[PDB]
């Protein structure tokens, strides 16, 4: 039923913002939890942070204290991440990821690159 | 015990209404009864003192 | 206060036609009666 | 916060094979919440395992684990070609994700 | 770890007038300037009260508790309440430990005698413990004070109700009226059918083995009018079961 | 108009009559609910893996989170969901304390059982639900999960008690027989399997049952709706949802010493008095907006149409011609410096009449 | 006011009885209106002041 | 709605028979007051005047 839908990817320069877009399809935005995770080429994954878009509140990893800020519209039911002042080290896929309340499953997006 | 709720629930109010049936009715002739003693203490009053 | 919580369930109380004023006023008027004319 | 350790790092083993990979928890967790997943270079990660079992809508069924407290296992029954591959436990805290160790199958 | 020592001095239990004590707020509910009539477990007035003075043997817990200690000497610390405590059953451990209280909830096994030292060079309580379902602590610290305690289960729900007032005591409880607000609510979901405080031995333990007392009474489900005051206070209280007046 | 149809007719005589009300309408709504940062975690009650046999019956507590039910509800995978003493649609807006989730596997002819007053083997010896219940009983087939280890308690002594779960297993004298163990004869194991096949017919496939018991509008809330709270608006005739509880009135700061752990006052009605606010521990009072009373002045109706108005218990600074008098606003008469025979009385000492230009 | 505390949906309940409140309202009119009554009866017996 | 009605009903049932009670008695002291009055009314006729 979930599906969850990613912008493409970007290419950046040093100093710069990335803001990613994920769209929940099959509903439930709202009474779910979303977060992104980022996976540097050639590295596993490791969380960066996310956000419970009924209740308005976001979290985030120590390692991406600050940088990133992270937001939810529920009009659009679409979640979103950015990530400022990148550099050439930040180059990554980076993936939406979602749970609903009332489930065990993570439904992942598709990871987009983010290269600087 | 539901199905013994619903029957003894009916009993009571039937009963409950018997008696303040009763009750009014006595009220009534009792005020009834007053009267007729105001009017025994009047006569006693005025035709045997 | 209990006036106010009687007021709030829908039980309220009505003012008298006659005022202790009137009352008054009528009773002052009868003792002048009698003590100046008597039963006349 | 609590890690998540496997093991072997890296390990070569023939298909036909029976495999496991281990986990282990700095401290303990609760079962429901854990997870195993499969990943292949360029691919997103799949997921095979949920609340330390579970298999999950669409596995090849070969998969199988359990655990309690700080000790979890993933198991192969059979290894086919197609099951070699980077395998990795997620802790989804929902307040605290924990990743790492890839335990890397090969033939 | 735990004490094999008897040497006691050996004596009767000695009783008491719990006279108007042992009322409780019942409510969350703000009352005010009303004469309010609550059914539930109350002390009844004028019970005859078990008095206890190194004395902590177990308890029956029957239907709730009504506990007060008096002292100036900080030797009552704490309650053990439970069935078997032997670890084949979950019990209860409320402790003033000085460092915290900590308030355990486990398939403990106790010692025969658990207690605490006094400094505090010991604290013995535990031989065991089991897998716990509940933990809390909080953060770290002529009779002159007197504690009064209910102790109500129920539901699973372990009910405190408390109350601290100065005192000058030389044998019994202070005749007046109490009413104790409610302290805490634990979600434990446990079985408890006895009960021993905890006492901190004083010491300089057998060889040291070293002023406190207290009270232990029972509730009943009777009904009271509870008085209450204009600042929603309960003030007074009537018994009406006590007699035909 | 109104005296006439209170009266039904088309012709009034001259008098004072009574007629509806004066009701004061709110503006707009208020919700106030606790700031509760947590989704409530049923994945591991609904979604489980592994489910009790109902004689062990597992319970889980729900506290300090968000539920929102309107996903449960409209999920089509559940083959019961039968709520007592709270309609689905409402629940998901009302809040909670001691929320509990009871769960087990059953056979499906044992779903009947799980009810506030039925009777059985299950609801007898394995799982007694209250005659007394709010909740609501959810189950779906779970043929393709425990399908290939249950047991069941047939053999008690006595009947358990609601939401009991014993467990002892000890084999027991049915009959004549004086022992323990030793089973046979009249001596019996309490328990026996079901074994749960994809052959057995439906009355025998396994169902996953999960029982949510709830405390409702306890003082507290731990558990809560998705709902947003607005701003507090006071001074004015509003709608209210203090944590749950609704009601029409004007809210203002009020003066009360409410201990520590008080959060609600109450009238001699048993009403709500006053409520703490959710999020900002203030007192707040809530009194009802207008009652009003009217009654209407009437010469008769052979003579003339006028009428003139009384407000009963208003101030003459709410609701040309208006006098104030202990017996309410009278609205359209023409009080005078004079004194006359009384005709139509009012009350408190003033009556009034229709004279002349009249 | 008394029974329906502001509920649309008492109110129609309500209004499945008969003249219920009708006829409560005249018995307390009626009796207000003796009380009136009685006072005059008993007092303004001399309307020469 | 539906069972909001049943629940509603049962509540009605009860606040019209506390106000018929009410009404009921209010009607009976109201009589016996009336009675007091013309005693009143009388008294003051034949001893005052
Ligand atoms: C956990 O929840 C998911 C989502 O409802 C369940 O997955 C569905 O299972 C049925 C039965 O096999 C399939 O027909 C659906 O297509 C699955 N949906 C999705 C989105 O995958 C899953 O079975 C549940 N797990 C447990 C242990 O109850
Ligand atoms: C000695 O202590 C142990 C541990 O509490 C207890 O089980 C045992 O019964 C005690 N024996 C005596 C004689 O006090
Ligand atoms: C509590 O212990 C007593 C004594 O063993 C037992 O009879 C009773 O059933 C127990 N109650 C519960 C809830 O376990
Ligand atoms: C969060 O809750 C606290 C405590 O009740 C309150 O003081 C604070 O204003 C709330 N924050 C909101 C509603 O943003
Ligand atoms: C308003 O009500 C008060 C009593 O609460 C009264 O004293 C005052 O005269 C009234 N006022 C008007 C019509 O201004
Ligand atoms: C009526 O009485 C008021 C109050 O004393 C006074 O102001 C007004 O002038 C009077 N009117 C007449 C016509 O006497």
């Amino acid at each position: 039923q979930v599906q969850l839908v990613q912008s493409g990817a970007e290419v950046k320069k040093p100093g710069s913002s990335v803001k990613v877009s994920c769209k929940a399809s099959g509903g439930t935005f709202s009474s779910s939890a979303i977060s992104w995770v980022r996976q540097a080429p050639g590295q596993g994954l490791e969380w960066m942070g996310g956000i419970i878009p009924i209740l308005d509140i976001t979290n985030y990893a120590q390692k991406f204290q600050g940088r990133v800020t992270i937001t939810a519209d529920k009009s659009t039911s679409t979640a979103f991440m950015e990530l400022s002042s990148l550099r050439s080290e930040d180059t990554a896929v980076y993936y939406c990821a979602l749970r609903n309340q009332w489930d065990l499953l993570v439904y992942w997006g598709q990871g987009t690159l983010v290269t600087v | 015990p539901p199905e013994a709720e619903v029957q003894i629930d009916r009993l009571i109010t039937g009963r409950l209404q018997s008696l303040q049936t009763y009750v009014t009715q006595q009220l009534i002739r009792a005020a009834e009864i007053r009267a007729s003693a105001n009017l025994a203490a009047t006569k006693m009053s005025e035709c045997v003192l | 206060d209990l006036i106010c919580a009687q007021k709030f369930n829908g039980l309220t109380v009505l003012p008298p036609l006659l005022t202790d004023e009137m009352i008054a006023q009528y009773t002052s008027a009868l003792l002048a009666g009698t003590i100046c004319s008597g039963w006349t | 916060e609590i890690v998540l350790t496997q093991s072997p790092g890296t390990l070569s083993l023939s298909p036909g094979e029976r495999a496991t990979l281990s986990c282990r928890a700095s401290q303990s967790v609760s079962s429901s919440y854990l997870a195993w997943y499969q990943q292949k270079p360029g691919q997103a990660p799949r997921l095979l395992i949920y609340g330390a079992s579970s298999r999950a809508t669409g596995i090849p069924d070969r998969f199988s684990g359990s655990g309690s407290g700080t000790d979890f296992t993933l198991t192969i029954s059979r290894l086919e070609p197609e099951d070699f591959a980077v395998y990795y436990c997620q802790h989804y805290g929902s307040s605290l994700w924990t990743f790492g160790q890839g335990t890397k199958l090969e033939i | 770890q735990c004490v094999n020592l008897t040497t006691r001095t050996q004596l009767p239990p000695a009783y008491t007038n719990s006279f108007t004590r042992g009322v409780y707020y019942p409510d969350k509910v703000f009352r005010s300037s009303v004469l309010h009539s609550t059914q539930d477990l109350f002390l009844p007035f004028f019970s005859n009260v078990t008095w206890f003075h190194f004395d902590n043997p177990v308890l029956p817990f029957n239907d709730g508790v009504y506990f007060a200690s008096t002292e100036k000497s900080n030797i009552i610390r704490g309650w053990i309440f439970g069935t078997t405590l032997d670890s084949k059953t979950q019990s209860l451990l409320i402790v003033n430990n000085a460092t915290n209280v900590v308030i355990k909830v486990c398939e403990f096994q106790f010692c025969n005698d658990p207690f605490l030292g006094v400094m505090e060079s010991e604290f013995r309580v535990y031989s065991s413990a089991n897998n716990c379902t509940f933990e809390y602590v909080s953060q770290p610290f002529n009779f002159k004070n007197l504690r009064e305690f209910v102790f109500k289960n129920i539901d699973g729900y372990f009910k405190i109700y408390s109350k601290h007032t100065p005192i000058n005591l030389v044998r019994d409880l202070p005749q007046g009226f109490s009413a104790l607000e409610p302290l805490v609510d634990l979600p434990i979901g446990i079985n408890i059918t006895r009960f021993q405080t905890l006492l901190a031995l004083h010491r300089s333990s057998s060889s040291g083995w070293t002023a406190a007392a207290y009270y232990v009474g029972y509730l009943q489900p009777r009904t009271f009018l509870l008085k209450y005051n204009e600042n929603g206070t309960i003030t007074d209280a009537v018994d009406c079961a006590l007699d035909p007046l | 108009s109104e005296t006439k149809c209170t009266l039904k007719s088309f012709t009034v005589e001259k008098g004072i009559y009574q007629t509806s009300n004066f009701r004061v309408q709110p503006t707009e709504s208020i919700v106030r609910f606790p700031n509760i940062t947590n989704l409530c975690p049923f994945g591991e009650v609904f979604n489980a893996t592994r489910f009790a046999s109902v004689y062990a019956w597992n319970r889980k507590r729900i506290s300090n989170c968000v539920a929102d039910y309107s996903v449960l509800y409209n999920s089509a995978s559940f083959s019961t969901f039968k709520c007592y003493g709270v309609s689905p649609t409402k629940l998901n807006d009302l809040c909670f304390t001691n929320v509990y989730a009871d769960s087990f596997v059953i056979r499906g002819d044992e779903v009947r059982q799980i009810a506030p007053g039925q009777t059985g083997k299950i609801a007898d010896y394995n799982y007694k639900l209250p005659d007394d219940f709010t909740g609501c009983v959810i189950a779906w087939n779970s043929n393709n999960l425990d399908s290939k280890n249950y047991l069941y308690r047939l053999f008690r002594k006595s009947n358990l008690k609601p939401f009991e779960r014993d467990i002892s297993t000890e084999i027991y004298q049915a009959g004549s027989t004086p022992c323990n163990g030793v089973e046979g004869f009249n001596c019996y194991f309490p328990l026996q399997s079901y074994g749960f096949q994809p052959t057995n017919g439906v009355g025998y496939q396994p169902y996953r049952v999960v029982v949510l018991s709830f405390e409702l509008l306890h003082a507290p809330a731990t558990v809560c709706g998705p709902k947003k709270s607005t701003n507090l608006v006071k001074n004015k005739c509003v709608n209210f949802n203090f944590n749950g509880l609704t009601g029409t009135g004007v809210l203002t700061e009020s003066n009360k010493k409410f201990l520590p752990f008080q959060q609600f006052g109450r009238d001699i009605a048993d009403t709500t008095d006053a409520v703490r606010d959710p999020q900002t521990l203030e007192i707040l009072d809530i009194t009802p907006c207008s009652f009003g009373g009217v009654s209407v002045i009437t010469p008769g109706t052979n003579t003339s149409n006028q009428v003139a108005v009384l407000y009963q218990d208003v101030n003459c600074t709410e609701v040309s011609n208006v006098f104030q008098t202990r017996a309410g606003c009278l609205i359209g008469a023409e009080h005078v410096n004079n004194s006359y025979e009384c005709d139509i009385p009012i009350g408190a000492g003033i009556c009034a009449s229709y004279q002349t230009s009249q | 006011m008394y029974i329906c505390g502001d509920s649309t949906e008492c109110s129609n309940l309500l209004l499945q009885y008969g003249s219920f409140c009708t006829q409560l309202n005249r018995a307390l009119t009626g009796i207000a209106v003796e009380q009136d009554k009685n006072t005059q009866e008993v007092f303004a017996q001399v309307k020469q002041i």
